Parts: C-alpha cells; structure tokens; sequence
C-alpha cells in the first residue's frame, strides 16, 4: 500500500473528471473509488471560491500543476508534473470534456445531471474509459491536438484528385462528411456545402476510430456527437476499413440513424470506383511510405518541423526519426513544439518570431497571417543557418505543395 | 474609453495552523491580518482556505506544499519561512471596466498578466524584511508567548504594508538582486583600508558596510543579510531624507537588526552615515548602548574622512562619465549582481508596459533548466526581446529594431556583451 | 454504487469519535476546520452488493452557513448525530431536518432518508422521528447498522 500511493504520486500527468456533486466519473492513474475523498475535496475547493463569488482556476507548487476547469455539471482536475501551463493543460482537459460530449451530448449531459445531482455519469461512461486515455496518449504524442489541425498524407496530386472524385461520386442525401484516413492522417475530406468541419470534431474522431479494433472487422455504425458542430444533437458514423491488409480508414458522417443500407452502399461504390480506375495500387504505394524524411528537403542541421497554413487549416510535418525514436524523445519534442506554440500564441502577448537555443536542440517558431513554421535544429546548428533552412524548407513546401496538401478540398 | 485597474494588496495574513488545535479557537490559528476591519469569521474562512489548499496539495507532493492558488478575482502566494508559520498574501486581478451596448460596465478580469515569481519574490522579501529586525518567528516565540508574536507582527506590518505599491512590481523584483557601483582597483583598496581604519578605532563597531550613489560598494556581512539591509537602505531609509558629513539614522535611538540569523543570530546596533552619497553602515554589538558623547566622539572621527573619500569618488566617476540601442537587465547569482538600463527612477518601467510581461515569461521559462539557455523573441510590437543564460547570469535585451533580420539581432547582442560586459 | 452521505453534528474536527472509529482510517481527508466538510470513504456490504459512501461529515459552525447550498447538492442521505443531553432537544432537531431540506433541496424532500444517531430520554428522539415519517433511531459499535440501512434507504428509491 505504502509503494502503491508512493507509485501512484509519481506519475507525469493525474487526470480526474467528477461531478458537481463530487461523485468521481474518472480516474487516469487510480480507481476511482480509492480517490473518492479526494474528489470531494477538490469539490469543496470548487465551492468554498464560488461561494465567496469566486472562482478556483490553479494551484501552482514546485515542480507541478493543478488545473481545474468547471464545465457544469463537470469539473475537471489536472495534477501534471509537466512543462505545459495552466492554458495548455486547461485546453486538455476541455479536450476530455469534448470526448465526454462526444458521447453523451451536452443536451443528454446536462438533462440527465440537472434531473438529479446524485447521479453517477460512471454508469453512462462505462467501457469508455479506454477512450480517455487513447485520447491522452494522443495528445502526449500526436503533433495535431497542438496545432489544432489536421496532417495530410503525402499523395501524389492525380491520385489525390482521382481519389476525391470518386469521394465525392458517391454520395448520400443524410451525409454531411466524407472523409479518408491513414494512420490519423487525412487523405481526402469531402464535406457539405457550408458545413465547415471544426478541428476538434476531426481529432475526436481520430480518438474514436484509433481506440478500438471492432473497426477492422468490418462495417460499424455508431452514433457519435460533434460537439463544435452541434451539441445537442447526435450524428451517425459509418467506419470501416477498405482493404484487410491496409489501413485506410473511411467514415462516412450522416443526420439518420435509419440510413444505414444507403450508406454501405455508398462505402462500396467508392470502393469500387476506386478499383475501377486502378488508383488503389498507388494509394497502397503511398500507403507503404505514409510519412517523408527530413533528408528529402536537402537542408542539413534540421530534425523535424511542423508547417500549419491558416487558410487552409491543415499542417504537414516529416516523420519523427533519430534521435526521437523513443517515446520518451517524442513526447519531448512535442512538449518544446507545445511551449513554442503557447509562447508565440499568447492571447495578450502574441509573438511572430521565437529562437530558443537549448544546450539539447534549437527551437524556431514563424508565425504570420498566413501560415506558422516550427523547427527543430540539431544544437549544433548555427544562426544563419537556421535562416537558411527557413527559405529552404519554404521552398520546398511550395513545390511539393500539391503532394502534401489537400489544395481543392472537394463538395457534394 | 476603457478603465484600467491594476493589481492591488487585496489582503495579507500571517497564520499558524498548529495553534487552536481545538474547536473554537480557530481564531488563534491567525498570527497576523491584514485589512484588520475585516469581520473575525471572514478571516477564519479564508486562514481555512488556504490550509485547506497546502493541505491538499501535499497529497501530491508531502515535500513540496502550495506556492500559489489562482482564482478569477485574485491571486494568493504562500510561503512557510519557518515550520507551520505561513504567509499569504492575496493579490486582485488586473481589471478592464469595458463598456457595453448600454454602458453596462462588464468587469474583465485579466487572470494571466500577474507574473507569479514577482509576488512570491515580494512575499519572501515581506518575510526577510520582518526578520532583519524584529527575528525569526520562533525566537519572539520562546520569548514572549504567541501574544508577543503577535504584537511584533502587529507592529512590524501594519507599517510595512503601507509602504507596499504592487503596481509598479516587475523583473527587478524577481531578481532582489544589489545594484552594484562599478570601480577600479585603487579605489576599492582604499575603500578597504579606510573601513579597516574606521572599523578597529572605533573597537565596538563589529560589522560594516559602505555604499556610494544608492549603490553598494563593499559590504563586510553575508550576502543573504545584506540583501535586505540594502533593500532596506535603498527603498525605504534614503527617500525619506532625500564637514558636510552627517548622521543618517540615530540622533541615542539606533535600529536593532538581526543578521546571521541561522547561524549565529546577532542582534546590532544600525548606524548610518552620510558624505554627499557616501553612505557607510556601522554595526554595532547590542550589548553596548552608545550614548550621546559616542555618537560625538563618532562623528569626529570620521567625519573630513568620509567627507574626504566621497569627494574622491565624484570627481573619478565624472572624469570616467554612442547612444546604446540595448536596453538590458543583467542579474548576477554569484555576488546577486544586478544592473538595469531599462527601468529608471520615477522606479517604473521606461519601456512600452506590455514587454514586460514578455520580459517576465522568459525568466519563466529560463527557471526549468540549470544549464545555458537563450530565447530569441519577437513581438507583434516590432521590438526584438532576447534572453540568455549562462554560467550562473541572466541577461535580457531589449531592442527597437523593427527592419532586421535574426542575423543583426544576434550581432547586437553579441556586441553589447563584448562592450559592456568585457 | 457510491452514496453522498451528509453527516449533521459531530463538532470533533479531530476526535469526530464516530466518523473515526468507522471503517478504515485510510482516506481520511481531514478538513473539518478549514472547509466545514470531514472527507471520508466506507465501504458498505448490502444484499450482495458493494456500496460505497462518500461520507461527508460537514462542520456546524456558524461561518460554513454560506456553504450549505453547495455541499449538501447530490446528497442522497443525511444522518443527524442528535445529543440526549440537551434541553432544546425538540426544538433544534427539527431545526436541522428544516435547513437541510431548504438548503439541499431535493427532488422529493418529504421522502428524503434520513437517520438519527444518539451520541453519549430516548422517547422523545423516538416520538419525534415516529411523528417525521419513521426515521430509524440507533442509540451510539451501532454505527455500523446505521450505514447499512443509510445503504438500504437511498437504494431502494433510484435503483
């Protein structure tokens, strides 16, 4: 008991989400039920502010960080031993609410904790703890949830564009969102006419399609909620894989629940142009290489690098090879790319320009109206250098521009 | 027409959570509070809240308790100089007074300029401010009872907290390092010699200090005690007075401060004299009490001669006496070093505010790594902000360059530390 | 099954006696003279099934007052700790119920479980909680029957 409290404080990142009332409905590190007082006590935190008319944000200590968030009837504690700030870890968390959401609907949420306060949310998010910390995982790793945008797959422009038409070929009236995935990378998007699809939506649906393997069986049709899109209201997925061996991923977002033998069908006709115009072997080619190396921009000195244009809303960075083969090393490196983005997007303290030299690599951040860069340089990388490596790799992006980006996002 | 509200004093209380360990004497938990008109069941609900939040945080951390609670209207800092002995002081939040569709006045809070390291720095300085001269906790406690802890908190902070404005609180603050004065070698051996003379003819005197132009010189005590005695010569003993050579502080009423307190605990005599701005601190045994004819007997003896160095430093320090784009904060932790072209003396910043805020999150950053660490920065504001530490300095640049490159900026830093850092 | 139980009485702070002697002495969470709430975990065996109580054992005083309608939302009992040596016992018992069931307010406040332990004549508590809709009185060992019908009211009404 005493080693499993002393294991349990250790941990990097303690996630609890817990109703109004106190009643715990998650635990990341610990069951619920053993933490139970504690909750109670960050509820009687809560309200000892909001009675004084106030409201508890963070509790700062040496070495770590408690956040909380109240998205009524939800409050949401983080202890993180981290670098991140109490905005980051804030925006996490709103994360995890997001996905709570994204099950539920607010509607649902609130209804059903307004009805009565005693009620346990545990029984409603029963099986869907896993979820939660696939959803975590994610963010400790994945370059999207931190630049709230979403990665292209390196594809060649015909196939891309004979890839989209035949998205787009077969359509159903419930369907608002087409959309084609490998490896939480975005390979064609076909969406309604003006029927933006918010990122957060996009990155839910990441969580959700890479947390179970029910997916690869064959056809799933699930509800599921976007929260940035509607939340009050649930909409219907249809996930399934194209081929066995590979991992394309198709779903098909729809208003009906009944619709679902339309929907199949517009699966297999897709499937089936596809085949018919002979693109499925390049996109199994390209599926073999799903990433690009930093040696093909020719630039020396640069590790990695994160390019997000804000027209468009999509970013494209190389795969993390040496020395971020680790999971500890790329959880690292997305922690500099997190503060370098922070830093640089303060919301009274904006910057366009941040050069950190660190005994273990050099950080740069661009960020302009149109687009924002980040780069990662060797230590070793001088100044001028790093200057060099900027109009290089811009160069670069503006020639490869159609392979790495979808630049005519299809319509119905 | 926006109203903009700085940060303030919102309150400030010194507790023991050990005493009233029983039901009804919670009110015996509060050592000190400040406002005092404050009802007595609000300052017990706000003791317990803070309790409450180190006694939470150390289900985390048992070794590491709470530093700071962040909420909407204010910020509170905590700190324990000694064993269940806490200080908190809470602090409002930054307002904006906007105005709406019908006037309407919406009360913004601005929850992220506060920089945390500025008030705990003021926290910890509020704490070694009250230790200088009245001691640590636990001494008044063995000698007079939580009865005369009180008093001498009492008496110590109602004043104390007057004299504190946390709207002009900044870097500088963070740093507490000592605003050093620059000279050459001759000179400072004469310095020594000269506080050698005065220092063993005068027998009693035990401890010294000498400072020209607000700025320390040479200092014969610890670096951690004379910090605050020259925070406290600095900020609060000068500006109220501000042979030609004349007593300072005394006539015989003299100070009684308490330096090496972890160590030996001397509890001395303060005694202050000036010539022109050539302040010299004598430090003398509590158990002497100088009388009328010593402070005479003093002041002959030193007298012309403080009154003959100090006209020896103005005239080498106008003969030393283009315009340097830099404007930079140098903090030093060998000897807590400090030097400043950008704030002057009003002392408030000289500089756009909303860079400052800037200035304050690239210390913050700086804390989280022991090693050599540069950030390069540039504001929407056109200004080029650089910080680089290494080898145990701090140093931030600030640079109005709004046409140039990462190359030219790197040039001008590199040029300002070989020029005024050779 | 995890209960929110509101325990009425019991100025101990430290020496609560029955929320000390409970069960456990693990998770104890002690924030009765900082917060007005005692933070405690039970685990409660009922009709083959596992309870769990989120026992909180909230401080009287009169500066906790405010603190009232926050605490006390998602309780699903009270149980009042009721002293036999006290002249106003009719008086302030009934007092206590009054403000809970103001403050907690609850969906259905006429059915609310509640208990009364007596700490340290019985008729009187036994009238009165016969006259409020049959609460169960236990005379304070008999601690842990009170949980246990704390566990089988509560129950009975969700599930």
């Amino acid at each position: 008991e005493e080693d499993a409290t002393e294991a349990w404080r250790l941990h990097q990142k303690h996630v609890f989400v817990l109703s109004e009332a106190g009643k715990p409905v998650y635990s990341r590190y610990g069951s619920e039920e053993a933490l139970s007082s504690t909750m109670g006590v960050m509820v009687a935190l809560v309200s000892f502010l909001e009675a004084d008319k106030n409201a508890i944000r963070s509790i700062h200590a040496d070495g770590y960080k408690v956040v909380f968030v109240r998205r009524s009837p939800l409050v949401l504690v983080a202890v993180a031993r981290t670098r991140q700030s109490a905005q980051e870890l804030a925006q996490e968390l709103l994360y995890i609410y997001y996905q709570i959401l994204s099950l539920l609907t607010g509607a649902q949420l609130s209804h059903i904790f307004q009805q009565k306060q005693n009620y346990d949310l545990r029984r409603l998010l029963s099986g869907s703890e896993r979820i939660t910390d696939n959803l975590l995982q994610l963010m400790a790793r994945d370059p999207s949830f931190l630049m709230g945008a979403a990665r292209c797959l390196p594809l060649a422009a015909a196939v891309r564009d004979t890839v989209s038409a035949s998205l787009q070929q077969a359509r159903a009236r419930s369907l608002v969102f087409s959309i084609l995935l490998a490896r939480n990378q975005l390979v064609a998007l076909v969406r309604r006419k003006d029927q933006f699809l918010h990122p957060i939506d996009l990155h839910l649906l990441f969580n959700l399609i890479s947390s179970s393997s029910s997916f690869r069986e064959g056809e799933a049709w699930t509800p599921v909620c976007l929260p940035k899109f509607n939340a009050a209201g649930f909409f219907h997925a249809h996930i399934s894989y194209l081929e066995p061996d590979t991992d394309l991923c198709l779903l098909l977002v729809s208003t009906d629940r009944e619709d679902f033998f339309a929907v199949s069908d517009c699966r297999r006709r897709f499937q089936e142009r596809l085949r018919k115009r002979g693109a499925h072997l390049a996109l199994r080619e390209a599926l073999r290489t799903p990433y690009y190396s930093v040696a093909q921009v020719g630039i020396p000195d640069l590790r990695h690098f994160l390019y997000k244009s804000k027209s468009s809303g999509l970013f494209t960075s190389p795969e993390i090879e040496a020395p971020y083969t680790s999971e500890e090393e790329q959880e690292r490196l997305l922690g500099l790319y997190q503060y370098l983005h922070s830093r640089a997007h303060n919301a009274s303290r904006p910057l366009k320009t941040i050069y950190y030299t660190g005994p273990n690599e050099n950080l740069l951040a661009w960020v302009t109206g149109a687009f924002e860069l980040y780069m990662c340089y060797s230590p070793l990388g001088t100044k001028a250098s790093a200057v060099s490596a900027i109009h290089k790799l811009m160069r670069w992006i503006r020639k490869e521009e159609d392979r790495l980006f979808i630049l005519t996002p299809l319509t119905y | 027409q926006e109203k903009q509200f700085p940060p303030a004093l919102l309150s400030f209380f010194i507790y023991n959570p050990r005493f009233g360990p029983r039901e009804g004497q919670e009110e015996n938990k509060i050592l000190f509070y400040h406002p005092n008109e404050v009802e007595k069941n609000e300052k017990i609900r706000n003791v317990g809240l803070c309790e409450a939040i180190v006694q939470f945080t150390r289900t985390f951390s048992p070794s590491k308790p709470a530093k700071s609670l962040h909420t909407q209207k204010n910020r509170q800092f905590f700190n324990e100089p000694e064993e269940n002995f806490w200080m908190v002081m809470v602090v409002r939040n930054p307002i904006i007074e906007k105005q709406s569709k019908d006037g309407k006045p919406v009360i913004e809070y601005q929850e992220e300029e506060l920089l945390d390291k500025v008030y705990s720095s003021v926290l910890r300085q509020c704490y070694s401010m009250y230790k200088l001269f009245n001691g640590t906790f636990l001494k008044a406690m063995e000698d007079g009872g939580v009865k005369l802890l009180k008093e001498r908190l009492e008496k110590f902070f109602h004043r104390y907290l007057q004299t504190l404005h946390l709207q002009s609180c900044d870097l500088l603050d963070i740093f507490g390092g000592i605003s050093f004065f620059p000279l050459d070698k001759m000179t400072y051996l004469k310095i020594q010699s000269f506080i050698n003379r005065m220092e063993e003819s005068l027998n009693i005197v035990k401890y010294t200090a000498f400072l020209y132009n607000d700025q320390l010189i040479w200092s014969g005590l610890e670096q951690d005690d004379m910090r605050i005695l020259y925070k406290y010569l600095t900020t609060s003993l000068f500006p109220r007075h501000i042979h030609y050579g004349r007593f300072l502080t005394g006539p015989c009423r003299f100070p009684k401060i308490f330096v090496n307190t972890d160590d030996t605990y001397e509890e001395l005599h303060l005694i202050v004299y000036k010539a022109m701005s050539a302040a010299v601190c004598f430090m003398i045994d509590a158990s002497v009490h100088p009388t009328l004819d010593f402070c005479r007997r003093l002041d002959s003896i030193v007298g012309p001669q403080l009154t003959v160095l100090a006209s020896d430093i103005c005239e080498q320090f106008n003969i030393n006496k283009k315009e340097p784009q830099f404007k930079f904060i140098y903090f030093n932790h060998m000897n807590l070093a400090e030097k400043s072209t950008v704030h002057m003396r009003k002392s408030l910043t000289s500089v756009h505010p909303d860079l400052m805020k800037i200035l304050g999150d690239i210390n913050s950053d700086f804390t989280r790594v022991d090693e050599d660490e540069e950030i390069i920065v540039k504001a929407m504001s056109d200004y080029w902000v650089v910080g680089k530490k290494s080898d145990r300095r701090e140093l931030y640049v600030i640079l109005n360059q709004k046409n140039a490159n990462l190359i030219e900026v790197n040039e001008e830093v590199k040029k300002l530390c070989a020029t005024q850092f050779n | 099954v995890l209960l929110k139980v509101i325990i009425l009485g019991d100025s101990g702070v430290g020496k609560t006696s029955l929320m000390n002697q409970y069960v456990n002495k693990k998770f104890s969470n002690q924030y009765k003279a900082t917060i007005g709430a005692d933070f405690l975990t039970k685990e409660v065996m009922v009709d083959d099934r596992l309870v769990t109580m989120q026992i909180w054992d909230t401080a009287g005083q009169e500066r906790f007052q405010s603190l009232g309608v926050a605490f006390y939302r998602g309780a699903d009992c009270c149980v009042l700790v009721f002293d036999v040596t006290a002249p106003n016992t009719f008086k302030t018992l009934d007092s206590w119920r009054d403000e809970f069931l103001i403050q907690a307010s609850p969906r259905d406040p006429e059915n609310f479980p509640f208990v009364v332990l007596g700490i340290k004549a019985t008729k009187r508590a036994q009238a009165w909680c016969y006259s409020k809709n049959n609460i169960p009185y236990f005379e304070t060992i008999n601690v842990e029957q009170a949980f246990q019908t704390i566990a089988r009211n509560a129950l009975k009404q969700e599930t």
